[PDB]
RNA sequence: CCCGGCGAGGGGAGUGAAAAAGAACCUGAAACCGUGUACGUACAAGCAGUGGGAGCACGCUUAGGCGUGUGACUGCGUACC
RNA sequence: UGUAACGGGGCUAAACCAUGCACCGAAGCUGCGGCAGCGACGCUUAUGCGUUGUUGGGUAGGGGAGCGUUCUGUAAGCCUGCGAAGGUGUGCUGUGAGGCAUGCUGGAGGUAUCAGAAGUGCGAAUGCUGACAUAAGUAACGAUAAAGCGGGUGAAAAGCCC
């Protein structure tokens, strides 16, 4: 039977793909807007 | 009965061996010849020699009386481009696509 | 012939000439940057 | 002879033994329907609504197919706004027969 | 069902005759294009002629209201630069009053291949008489 | 001094549309030799208008 | 990527897309964006959590009827041949043995059978529980398993 | 796990050229064109499946105003009329019995004239 | 064996299960270029589609008046990023 | 640049003012059919319905739910030379990404279900590589020292040899 062992309900949530299309949700621009420093790769202010 | 002569990779290009092409497409094979005797082109020697080829393939591998025959298709493909280098001013140089075909006479008599 | 032709597209890749457009092509654009100051 | 009757949400002139594409209807597939609100009926004399409906006329069509009708699809792109959505949609029907109508 | 679409080849069109004498030209010119669409016909289909053959005849004793018989200005332009052309309605009428009617029903008919050939079906005359006695056409009183 | 847009293949093959080659259009037959050849030129055996001309 | 860090066309006046490198993710022959190295994949399973399972999957082993004990399963001499008849009596193919007391022979008979596997009471995982038909204990190797899962 | 891409990549691309068969040039061939004109014909049969609905009901008035001016009344009175005369045909039916049926037309136009005197 | 310049290339013959497996050799996509057939197109203006839609050509079809291709004419309609 | 300050024809009312009754008019509201979200509510209890109310334009962005690809386990199982993958058509199907069946090409591999991991999805980056178009059978064929004829060889001679 480990073709039928499973998950408990709500342990393995998905996991944000940033980049792949339009229906997606997260694509150009990932989630992280226009233009900025924070848009930059690497880029950010420090603490 | 349909009878086939190539001349594949011919240097000439398509185009230019085109015009000829649409000469002698349908006509009886003499008319044909007679056509492409008195015609002033590189690509007329060609398409004879391939017409030639194609009645004596008929008359040979196939039945016979060449009076009967008609060029019923005849069509030239586009071979593959010899890509060579002009030597340009400045510096600068060109791909030149010497250009190559495929020419195919079928011949038939009905 | 692809040898020389790799080589001969890389020909003006690091070149200084300013009048000279990309290198080689002739223009008057001294002219009009000149005329537009 | 033709009559002209309400259906599901619209309107159908139909004569006898003509197969009519209805809205979808919750009844069987051999099943007979009667269609009791007729607006006109048409012989070489006609009759039609002061108050509508006629009060005499019904129809008896019989159901012959239910079914599910051409995919379209819907295509909803706004122009240089990052939002497309497409969709489909296979719409209901059901062609009864008429067997008779009575004015 | 489907609505139901005339089909050209079946179309049948008649021929009429309209007297233009004393007639205002906008409201003659607004009949003809009716009838030349095809408008007062039940059978009436956008992309189909459906209209009319209407002779036209006397058309240059139509009548305008106002001083819109030396005022009513027709320009036109030649192509060539300085080109832009004016007539007014008297000397219109003078040299071919024909194209007063004609000019009128052509910009109140569909532009357009269909409307090209709705404008074929108007023949209009300065004249009393017409050539088309072959046709039979019935006098419309309009 | 170029293009703005790429033609098409149709307006390609318009201008094209002249490019065609006019054949002979039927080519005359000797009155001696019997033998086809182009009119007003001498025949491949060498004659013309019946007669024996170059011969090599 | 074996190549130079030389910027392969000035940076403005060639109609060219600015490069800086040769090998860019971008370029043919150019190097992986985000390049995978060598890693260590185990997980962390708490040692109540691997004891909890195997308790599950024995019971469900017992409650599916899929777990056979038996007193004594040793093989005479060391040859496949006396174990696979021993297994063709029992009406067993696929199966897990497992034994307190690791026999010589009996690894050695079951070393060339495919679906048969002899185990220790100690090296038991949990996908062998769950992989083969049936499980076959000595009650010797129940004793310490019991021992072993408290 | 590197995963090639040609052979869904190939069925996508193949997806949308189907939906382009009948387009000229570069519309039907090339599959960058042939997404802009897929969608765009997407928006317009939208937008059309509206628009059909508009177009008819004015073809039908226009028919129904022909027909009942041939009966001597406007369409506005007629269907005043009718209204009045507590008839609820729609347009579609009368536009195609004006075309189809002169005489129940005509008996419609007189219910119309019968109530709006 | 035949055409051909004791060519190139081809057509047969033969091997091969298969030579549109022939050395330019497994599969053989797309762009791009052709040949053939059906329809449209030489008085008509524009993101080239879309809604309507006649006619024609092929298949049906117990004429059931459908399907496929084309698409005159007509409403609306200024690509994507 | 051309009427060119009603969109146009054209209008002496088809203008303006006052009153009134019609009709047209949108993806608004209603009718009919369908789907989905959030409540409430009697069961069904691990949820679906007789219900029932109401909501569903959307950029940055947040939340939720899925499809496909390659690889591992299930799998020494199951499909497969009575023909796999791939390629190219057709038909059916789902709200969608998609799925399923099958003709022809192909000629030897493919993989359910349920889990697991990602080099996991391209139309754009003056993106990288290869191929192929376009202008186009167009400019050009590289000193304006210059060729003409006879003969030979050859399948063919303005260019080779004499």
């Amino acid at each position: 039977r480990l073709n039928t062992l499973s998950p408990a309900e709500g342990s393995k949530k998905a996991g944000k793909r940033l980049g792949r299309g339009i229906g997606s949700g997260l694509g150009k621009t990932g989630g992280r807007g226009h233009k900025g420093q924070k848009s930059r790769s690497g880029g950010g202010v420090r603490r | 009965m349909e009878t086939i002569a190539k001349h594949r990779h011919a240097r000439s290009s398509a185009q230019k061996v085109r015009l000829v092409a649409d000469l002698i497409r349908g006509k009886k094979v003499s008319q044909a010849l007679d056509i492409l005797t008195y015609t002033n082109k590189k690509a007329a020697v060609l398409v004879k020699k391939v017409l030639e080829s194609a009645i004596a393939n008929a008359e040979h591998n196939d039945g016979a009386d060449i009076d009967d025959l008609k060029v019923t298709k005849i069509f030239v493909d586009e071979g593959p481009s010899m890509k060579r280098i002009m030597p340009r001013a400045k510096g600068r140089a060109d791909r030149i696509l010497k250009r190559t075909s495929h020419i195919t006479v079928v011949v038939s008599d009905r | 012939m692809d040898i020389n032709w790799r080589h001969n597209q890389s020909t003006f890749y690091h070149f200084t000439s300013d009048h000279r457009i990309s290198g080689w092509k002739e223009t008057n654009a001294m002219y009009v940057a000149l005329n537009s100051q | 002879m033709y009559a002209v009757f309400q259906s599901g949400g619209k309107q159908h002139r139909v004569s006898e033994g003509q197969t009519v594409r209805l809205e979808k209807l919750d009844i069987a597939t051999g099943e007979t329907v009667e269609f009791a609100e007729v607006l006109m009926i048409a012989n070489g004399e006609e009759v039609k609504i002061g108050v509508p409906f006629v009060d005499g006329g019904v129809i008896k069509a019989e159901v012959v197919a239910h079914g599910r009708g051409e995919k379209v699809k819907i295509v909803k792109f706004r122009r240089r706004k990052h939002y497309r959505k497409q969709q489909g949609h296979r719409q209901w029907f059901t062609d009864v027969k008429i067997t008779g109508i009575s004015a | 069902m489907k609505t139901f679409t005339a089909k050209p080849e079946t179309v049948k069109r008649d021929w009429y005759v309209v007297d233009a004498t004393g007639k205002t030209l906008g409201r003659l010119a607004t009949e003809l294009a009716r009838r030349l669409r095809g408008k007062h016909k039940a059978e009436y289909t956008p992309h189909v002629d459906t209209g009319d053959y209407i002779i036209v005849l006397n058309a240059d004793k139509v009548a305008v209201t106002g001083n819109k018989r030396t005022d009513k200005v027709y320009y036109h332009h030649t192509g060539h630069i300085g080109g832009i052309k004016q007539a007014t309605f008297e000397e219109m009428i003078a040299r071919r009053p024909e194209r007063v009617i004609e000019i009128a029903v052509k910009g109140m008919l569909p532009k357009g291949p269909l409307g090209r050939a709705m404008f074929r079906k108007l023949k209009v005359y300065a004249g009393n008489e017409h050539n088309h006695a072959a046709q039979q056409p019935q006098v419309l009183d309009i | 001094a170029v293009q703005q847009n790429k033609p098409t293949r149709s307006k390609r093959g318009m201008r094209r549309s002249h490019d065609a080659l006019t054949a002979v259009t039927s080519l005359s037959v000797d009155k001696t030799s019997g033998e086809k050849h182009l009119r007003h030129h001498i025949t491949a055996d060498g004659y013309y208008r019946g007669r024996k001309v170059i011969a090599k | 990527v074996t190549g130079s860090g030389k910027k392969p066309w000035r940076q403005k006046g060639t109609g060219r897309a600015r490069s800086g490198s040769i090998k860019s993710p971008i370029w043919r022959s150019g190097g992986v964006t985000f390049a995978a190295r060598p890693q260590d994949h185990s997980q962390k399973v708490n040692k109540k959590m691997y004891r909890g399972a195997l308790k599950s999957i024995l019971s469900e082993l017992v409650r599916q009827d899929r777990l056979i004990v038996v007193e004594k399963f040793s093989v005479e001499a060391p040859k496949t041949k006396l174990l696979a008849q021993k297994l063709k009596d029992m009406a067993l193919e696929d199966v897990l043995i497992i034994t307190g007391e690791l026999d010589e022979n009996l690894f050695l008979a079951a070393r060339n059978l495919h679906k048969v596997d002899v185990r220790d009471a100690t090296g038991i995982d949990p996908v062998s529980l769950i992989a083969f038909d049936k499980v076959v204990m000595t009650a010797d190797a129940v004793k310490q398993v019991e021992e072993m899962l408290a | 796990a590197r995963v090639k891409r040609g052979v869904i990549a190939r069925a996508r691309h193949k997806k949308i050229l189907k939906q382009a068969k009948g387009y000229y040039g570069a519309r039907s061939r090339v599959y960058r064109v042939a997404f802009q004109a897929v969608i765009k014909a997407g928006q317009y049969a939208y937008r059309d499946r509206r628009q059909r609905k508009r177009q008819f009901r004015q073809l039908w008035i226009a028919r129904i105003n022909a027909a009942a001016r041939q009966n001597g009344i406007s369409y506005s009175k007629f269907i005043n009329g009718l209204k009045k005369a507590s008839v609820e045909i729609d347009r579609k039916i009368l536009a195609d019995i004006a075309v189809f049926d002169k005489v129940a037309f005509t008996a419609l136009v007189e219910k119309a004239k019968a109530a709006l005197a």
